[PDB]
DNA sequence: ATCAGAATCCCGGTGCCGAGGCCGCTCAATTGGTCGTAGACAGCTCTAGCACCGCTTAAACGCACGTACGCGCTGTCCCCCG
DNA sequence: GGGGGACAGCGCGTACGTGCGTTTAAGCGGTGCTAGAGCTGTCTACGACCAATTGAGCGGCCTCGGCACCGGGATTCTGAT
């Protein structure tokens, strides 16, 4: 027996979203494919955000992600900035911003 | 219990916001628009519990009360 | 004595540089707790709740502090005043 | 009472890109809000363009054209990639 | 095709007899009852799911419609609604 | 034959609503009342948006409402500006404003 | 010579009671095609598609413009410039 | 073709927005912002269009790609 | 004021062309019986929220005080309005 | 082409940043209680479905009288005087 994700060569669960598909009754019925394409696209997602998050943390010499981290690398890539625009992440914080005419 | 949002309080959320100089008339204009947020939340998560026949509002019912006004919440469950 | 401005820079690189919450939370939770009384009697909360609440109520008021200021040096003040708090908002659409 | 999550899947992804950073549970929380987020956003995005197009079946073709409308620039052109990639070598 | 017209325009003879309607009017009140009908299924549905029930009761339209429309629009909105079914079970 | 609209007192149709929500992948099963429900609501919407057009109609000189006076109706109250907030009415046009600073 | 500013205010006062569309129909159609030429080639338009795109483009430029009229107020002048337009859309997330 | 928008149609879009006077930079930043904005929603119609198999983009397709950016348009079959 | 003269209201006409009145009919909504299963509801339980209490201590507070930024006033020059 | 709005310079002076030790109460940890969320069982009453139908809804067709826009006359705009 091969599972679906290890078929596919995915960390994600395709049997899972399969199952969250067919239960969300988005439609009558779900292809056998679009779970594994879900589950791939979720899972680059994942790899992307944590990826920039880990390198955040690395430059602060921390070796644990926090919120914090996930903040900077979202906000600091105009693409995964447009993608969670209007999105607030708990504990994030802001980025250090200063208008130019408030400085000394 | 809206005075208890004092004006230092409502500073550093200026500082975080990169303001340097404040009116002195900012803070009630500030415990205004707060007001009047937290009420629009608090609306619809008392509606969530309600529908759920619930006594408790929970952190659930807030994130989706602020999922539906369009400020999604990242953190507790979303 | 440091000139105006000054230690309010300071406090901006301090608060920006973090991510705690800024309002004490005894005295959110009573608002929040009152506020909820005049929808339904007897409402409990859990903390988790409270703090969800909090969280985005902080992070509101400082993306609107963010556009409030921008009001305010499009109008080549370096002070925030009503009227720039009242612009935001009304090109934000609230 | 056992309540289903994506931790172990942030958990093995965060292992393979970066083997030596581990993540808070605050942090894990927020990329368990993400996974579900983008999943709701792409299977209603799906969900429209089946009954838009009088289709009772969302198919990998839903999945990539919600791919395209809803992830920006190159974040998109990656992901088909990496979806396309794992249904060749799921067939 | 399927529109609501008859309807609409059974509607504003009740409110208003001696009244007419343009076509692209009638178009706009088309793609209105549309969009406020979707509002309302969908959130009903996701309340639904939240809560873990498969069914869709009245109870979760008069929620859906307790979020969706403001102020005393909701008000007359639940009147109408719960009119209808009481009418309708008798 | 008494239709379920006739029986709800209804000039919108409760049977075409149920078949609606039935396909539309809200939920796997829909209650008896939930479409006279929606209906009825939906209804006095219709209504309210058409009286007050008639009345803007007829402020305007004509027997027959176009989209100017639905814009009309909607735009000059609060709680139908707020329902149709994001929303374009094709040839509706906008509402007579200027601003004070601007008059002679 | 009427005085500048009188017949500016006649044409606020015309075009805010019409509801006809201000934009050329024939060279919008022209941008139309030659913008989605980039996307896919030999595109066909259904008539009604190309309507639909000028009334909401209508709509987005002239709520814009309301947002940059309310933004120049606010620095006290009577003229839209385009820092005005650059606040207003900054201010609306775009 | 961006120049068929002349100065006297921006100038039109303005009057209806109520602007009384406007300075002579403004006819270029608007015809940028317009071709911002009709490439985001030609895109999102050209992909339904597409994922239609179809050749023709239809009126449906433009109503489909405004309301996914949150610009609902009413008279054109939704 | 003071009158000249366009801009705009407002009145009678008109024909014409979309809205509505009207016919034919068909298919989707209706009526009624049978199944099953979802959820409406009773009892348990033990979890979490709540009220209450001690102490502390870090944070809010009033005002005295300096000062510099907000805005009133004047003058220009040339950009847009017509 | 012209003229009136945008820009510059400035007085100025009053609105508010900073301290400082004062006046406030946040908050953190402990102590009990119990409203009530949630689990378990049931019974079952309402919905899905299957089969005949029929009567509104919709395609088609006409006539009409509401209204776009033509010519005239008026009044109140506004600018020269």
């Amino acid at each position: 027996a091969k599972t679906r994700s290890s078929r596919a060569g995915l960390q994600f669960p395709v049997g899972r979203v399969h199952r969250l598909l067919r239960k969300g009754n988005y439609s009558e019925r779900v292809g056998a494919g679009a779970p594994v394409y879900l589950a791939a696209v979720l899972e680059y997602l994942t790899a992307e955000i944590l990826e920039l998050a880990g390198n955040a943390a690395r430059d602060n010499k921390k070796t644990r992600i926090i919120p914090r981290h996930l903040q900077l690398a979202i906000r600091n890539d105009e693409e995964l900035n447009k993608l969670l625009g209007r999105v607030t992440i708990a504990q994030g914080g802001v980025l250090p911003n200063i208008q130019a005419v408030l400085l000394p | 219990n809206i005075q208890g949002i004092t004006k230092p309080a409502i500073r550093r959320l200026a500082r975080r916001g990169g303001v340097k100089r404040i009116s002195g008339l900012i803070y009630e204009e500030t415990r205004g628009v707060l007001k009047v947020f937290l009420e629009n939340v608090i609306r619809d998560a008392v509606t969530y519990t309600e529908h759920a026949k619930r006594k408790t509002v929970t952190a659930m019912d807030v994130v989706y009360a602020l999922k539906r006004q369009g400020r999604t919440l990242y953190g507790f469950g979303g | 004595r440091y000139r105006p401005g000054t230690v309010a820079l300071r406090e901006i690189r301090r608060y920006q540089k973090s991510t705690e919450l800024l309002i004490r939370k005894l005295p959110f939770q009573r608002l929040v707790r009152e506020i909820a009384q005049d929808f339904k009697t007897d409402l409990r909360f859990q903390s988790s709740a409270v703090m969800a609440l909090q969280e985005a109520c902080e992070a509101y008021l400082v993306g609107l502090f963010e556009d409030t200021n921008l009001c305010a040096i499009h109008a080549k003040r370096v002070t925030i005043m009503p009227k720039d708090i009242q612009l935001a908002r009304r090109i934000r659409g609230e | 009472s056992r309540k289903e999550s994506y931790s172990i899947y942030v958990y093995k992804v965060l292992k393979q890109v970066h083997p030596d950073t581990g993540i808070s549970s605050k942090a894990m929380g927020i990329m368990n809000s993400f996974v579900n987020d983008i999943f709701e956003r792409i299977a209603g995005e799906a969900s429209r363009l089946a009954h838009y197009n009088k289709r009772s079946t969302i198919t990998s073709r839903e999945i990539q054209t919600a791919v395209r409308l809803l992830l920006p620039g190159e974040l998109a052109k990656h992901a088909v990639s990496e979806g396309t990639k794992a249904v060749t070598k799921y067939t």
